[PDB]
């Protein structure tokens, strides 16, 4: 009885998009480049990274510095080379964060560094999708006065 | 607020915050936002190729120029057709 | 509100209640059942108060047995016994079961289980005293001990040698 | 009463003094910070973004009253914390050519 929503609840359209935008998409597609930058780019060059040693483990030996200072450069510098072999460190590099485009040549597969890159990049547009429609704080658009508007001045709609 | 309008001309409230600034505030800026924006597409990707080590900020954001000066033009001339 | 001095404070808080300095600049009040919340937010402070103790007296003092003599409050639990942490576990388990009924009726007032062995709150004046000072002194434990968790993973030293 | 280019008819002018009386506080205290641009760079980036973290909250905050303005029911710039104003134009002059 006491946790049943109301029917306003379920028909606050604004602020279930900003959320579902920003949070649903934006945050988890965050949060994934953040597992392959930590967990899985580590293991495809060899190197054991968990809950019992993330804490400690840099992903970039540079750490946050550069991305603090503006210098986002520093991590696309050294890629995986093309004879890299994936789980180990032969050929491995140390960019966390690249646009290659293409194949990893032995595993024929999408690089890893350009996969996190993609869930960063789409994860900043999501994010700044989410504050489109106005919540509690007057910025912002309602959606029923954008339908109400597009209306073609020639009238043939 | 009802934002339905009939005929050939919306009526400056659907230009929200926007709604009281003049036409030709934004008809000056629109040019300006264009041609600013253009330069920045322009110095960023068309003069040399882009490069990881030659993204300027600056350009990326004076980017977004392009299409908010769509905007302004659009919204020029409801303000132009409105008397405003 | 009070502690936002210049925003108002939400519809729900009054500033009747036992906690209530008019602090919700999110409104969060607006939309959540706020009697599950006072319960929550106390539940949470006792075991903040618990745990804030439990921090600082185990770096000092040890139960018997060299399991049990690990200062560091972190380090402390892989070495103590699992069967241990299970009968714990057990009881902490039996005490939500017991607790759940009542936690969701909303009968008799947020945190309150009947729990005054020695009668300590006779007075309701006093127990209005206690209600208010218990939501403070756990509101503070539960930043302290966020603090002390926190500072150990970092510098990897017990509170009171850091 | 200051207003060529005509801002007040255009934006509410309860927005503008928000936004005045925060200029001229930031300035003021830089023109007293600057007295008191290799320091950007010296002191640590954990400290720095400690700066940021509270800049943010507090301005995150000034949304909620600014609303409250806006609505009627604070003082542009009260948080409850002329002679502001004008020492407060001045330093923001007085900032920009330190900078
Ligand atoms: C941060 C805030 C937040 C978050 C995280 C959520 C999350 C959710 N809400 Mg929402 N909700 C919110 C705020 C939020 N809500 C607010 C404020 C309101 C009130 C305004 C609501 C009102 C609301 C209602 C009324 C309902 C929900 C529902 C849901 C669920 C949707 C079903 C689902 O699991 O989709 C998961 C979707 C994704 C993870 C998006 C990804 C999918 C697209 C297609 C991208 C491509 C996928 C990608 C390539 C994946 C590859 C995977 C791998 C196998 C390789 C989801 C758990 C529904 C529900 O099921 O409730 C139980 C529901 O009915 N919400
Ligand atoms: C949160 C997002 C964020 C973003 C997008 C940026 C972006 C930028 N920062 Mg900034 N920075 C940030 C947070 C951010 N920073 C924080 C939290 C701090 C601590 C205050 C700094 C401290 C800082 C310094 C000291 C410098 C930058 C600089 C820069 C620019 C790099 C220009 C260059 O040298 O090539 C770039 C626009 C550089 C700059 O502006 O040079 C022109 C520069 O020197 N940043
Ligand atoms: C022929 C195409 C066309 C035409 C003539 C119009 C005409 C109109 N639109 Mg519509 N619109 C269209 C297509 C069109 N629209 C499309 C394809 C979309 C996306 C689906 C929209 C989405 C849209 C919205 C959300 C709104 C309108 C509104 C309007 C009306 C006012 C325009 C205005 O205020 O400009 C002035 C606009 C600006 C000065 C802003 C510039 C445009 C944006 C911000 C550029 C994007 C920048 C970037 C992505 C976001 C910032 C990122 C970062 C800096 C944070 C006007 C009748 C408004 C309305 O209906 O009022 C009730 C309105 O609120 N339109
Ligand atoms: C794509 C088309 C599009 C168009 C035509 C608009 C048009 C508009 N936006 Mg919107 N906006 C957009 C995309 C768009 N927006 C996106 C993608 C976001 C997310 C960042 C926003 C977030 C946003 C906010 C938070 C606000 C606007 C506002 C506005 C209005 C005044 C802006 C102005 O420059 O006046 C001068 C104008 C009607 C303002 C408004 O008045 O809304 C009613 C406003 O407060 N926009
Ligand atoms: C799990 C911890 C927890 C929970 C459930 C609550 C819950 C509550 N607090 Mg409390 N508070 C807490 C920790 C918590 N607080 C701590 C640590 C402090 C010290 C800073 C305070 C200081 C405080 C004051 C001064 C006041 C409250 C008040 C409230 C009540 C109304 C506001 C609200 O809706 O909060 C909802 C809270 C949550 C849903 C959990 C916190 C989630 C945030 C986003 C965490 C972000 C940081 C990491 C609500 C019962 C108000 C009241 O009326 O008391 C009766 C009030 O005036 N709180
Ligand atoms: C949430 C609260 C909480 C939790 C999860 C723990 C958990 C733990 N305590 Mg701690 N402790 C606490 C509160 C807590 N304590 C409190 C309030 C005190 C009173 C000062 C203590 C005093 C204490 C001592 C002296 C010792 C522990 C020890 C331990 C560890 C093993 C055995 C044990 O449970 O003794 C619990 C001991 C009690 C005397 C009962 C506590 C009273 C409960 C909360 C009622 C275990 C990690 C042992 C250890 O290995 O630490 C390094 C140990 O020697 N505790
Ligand atoms: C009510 C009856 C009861 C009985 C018969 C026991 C009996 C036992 N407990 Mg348990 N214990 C109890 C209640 C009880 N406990 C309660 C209520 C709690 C939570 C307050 C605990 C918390 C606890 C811990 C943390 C540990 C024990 C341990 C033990 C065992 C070794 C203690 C010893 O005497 O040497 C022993 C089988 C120890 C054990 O597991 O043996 C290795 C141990 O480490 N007990
Ligand atoms: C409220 C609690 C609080 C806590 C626990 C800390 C804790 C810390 N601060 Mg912070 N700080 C705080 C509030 C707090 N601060 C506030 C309110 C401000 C704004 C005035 C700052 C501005 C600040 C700066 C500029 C710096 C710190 C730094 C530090 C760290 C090292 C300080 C030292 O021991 O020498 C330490 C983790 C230093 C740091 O980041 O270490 C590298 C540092 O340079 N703080
Ligand atoms: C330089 C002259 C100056 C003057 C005349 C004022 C005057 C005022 N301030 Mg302002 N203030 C100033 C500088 C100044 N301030 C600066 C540099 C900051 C940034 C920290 C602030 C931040 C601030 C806040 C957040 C608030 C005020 C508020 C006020 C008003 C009431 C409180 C008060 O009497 O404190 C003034 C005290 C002094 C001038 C003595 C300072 C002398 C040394 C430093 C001790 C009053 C009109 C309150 C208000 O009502 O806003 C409209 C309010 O909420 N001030
Ligand atoms: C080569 C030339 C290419 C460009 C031709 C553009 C013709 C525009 C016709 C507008 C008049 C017209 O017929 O508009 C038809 C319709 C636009 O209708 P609207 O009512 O939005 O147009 C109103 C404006 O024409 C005047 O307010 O669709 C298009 O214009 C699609 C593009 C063509």
């Amino acid at each position: 009885p006491k946790f049943k929503p109301s029917l306003a609840w379920f028909k606050n359209n604004e602020s279930r998009l900003n959320h579902h935008l920003a949070g649903l998409f934006g945050v988890s597609s965050l949060a994934w480049a953040g597992h392959l930058v930590h967990v899985a780019i580590p293991e495809a060059r060899g190197q054991h990274v968990g809950w019992d040693n993330f804490l400690s483990t840099k992903p970039h030996p540079a750490g946050l510095e550069p991305f603090f200072k503006g210098q986002w450069s520093v991590y696309a510098d050294g890629p995986d080379s093309m004879n890299h072999v994936f789980n180990t460190s032969e050929g491995a590099g140390k960019a966390i964060l690249t646009f290659l485009g293409g194949f990893h040549p032995q595993t024929k597969s999408l690089w890893l560094t350009d996969i996190a890159h993609h869930h960063l990049a789409i994860a900043v547009i999501f994010i700044i999708a989410g504050h489109m429609y106005r919540t509690n704080w007057s910025i912002g658009h309602s959606l029923k006065e954008i339908l109400d508007a597009h209306r073609a001045p020639g009238g043939r709609l | 607020k009802d934002t339905f309008w009939t005929g050939k001309v919306p009526p400056s409230t659907v230009l929200g915050i926007g709604e009281k600034v003049p036409s030709a505030a934004y008809i000056i800026s629109s040019v300006v936002c264009l041609l600013v924006g253009s330069y920045c597409v322009y110095e960023s990707n068309l003069l040399s190729p882009l490069t990881v080590t030659t993204i300027n900020p600056l350009y990326v954001l004076g980017s977004l120029l392009v299409p908010y000066s769509w905007g302004l033009h659009v919204a020029g001339w409801i303000q132009l057709k409105n008397g405003k | 509100s009070r502690a936002l001095p210049f925003l108002e404070a939400p519809k729900k808080l009054d500033g009747k209640i036992p906690g209530d300095a008019g602090f919700d600049p999110l409104y969060i009040s607006d939309n959540m059942n706020l009697d599950y919340l006072r319960a929550s937010e106390i539940k949470h402070c006792r075991v903040a108060m618990l745990a804030a103790l439990g921090y600082i007296t185990q770096e000092f003092f040890h139960l018997p047995g060299d399991v049990f003599n690990e200062k560091h409050a972190l380090a402390a639990i892989h070495k103590v016994p699992i069967e241990g942490w299970i009968q714990i576990i057990l009881f902490i388990s039996l005490v939500e079961i017991a607790t759940f009924r009542t936690t969701f009726s909303f009968d008799r007032e947020p945190g309150d289980f009947g729990f005054d062995p020695l009668g300590l709150a006779k007075s309701p004046q006093l127990r209005r005293r206690y209600q208010e000072s218990e939501i403070r002194n756990g509101r503070l434990a539960m930043i302290a001990v966020i603090g002390f968790i926190v500072q150990e993973l970092v510098t990897g030293k017990s509170v009171v040698e850091q | 009463g200051f207003d060529p280019l005509g801002f007040s008819t255009i934006i509410d002018l309860r927005y503008l003094r928000e936004s005045e009386l925060k200029h001229c506080r930031i300035a003021m205290l830089a023109v007293v910070g600057f007295i008191v641009m290799q320091a950007i760079g010296q002191v640590p980036i954990s400290g720095w973004i400690q700066i940021f973290l509270l800049v943010a909250i507090l301005e995150m905050i000034d949304i909620a009253a600014i609303k409250e303005t806006l609505q009627g029911n604070r003082e542009p710039g009260y948080f409850g914390f002329l002679s502001e104003l004008k020492n407060g134009r001045l330093a923001m002059i007085a900032s920009i050519a330190f900078m």
